[PDB]
């Protein structure tokens, strides 16, 4: 059975963030890939 | 007129062609 490899999601991480003294939250963006396969 | 891994990847621009064209 002829079968086709793909390698599976790989990305950048970017880490959103406003300056130290104005918060600690961060958000994290993930280029190029499905929100269902983040975890 | 214009119509043309290992880690590769190509980022999108901060302005879209809707935004180019406004
Ligand atoms: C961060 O914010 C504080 C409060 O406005 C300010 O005094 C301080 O200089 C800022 N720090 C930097 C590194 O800009
Ligand atoms: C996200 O993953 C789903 C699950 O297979 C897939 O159908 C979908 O195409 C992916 N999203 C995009 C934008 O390709």
């Amino acid at each position: 059975e002829i079968l086709d490899i793909t390698p599976c999601s790989f990305g950048g991480v970017s880490v959103i963030t406003p300056g130290t003294n104005t918060s600690n939250q961060v958000a994290v963006l993930y280029q190029d890939v499905n929100c269902t396969e983040v975890p | 007129k214009v119509t043309l891994f290992n880690g590769l990847t190509v980022l999108p621009p901060l302005l879209t062609d809707e935004m180019i064209a406004q």
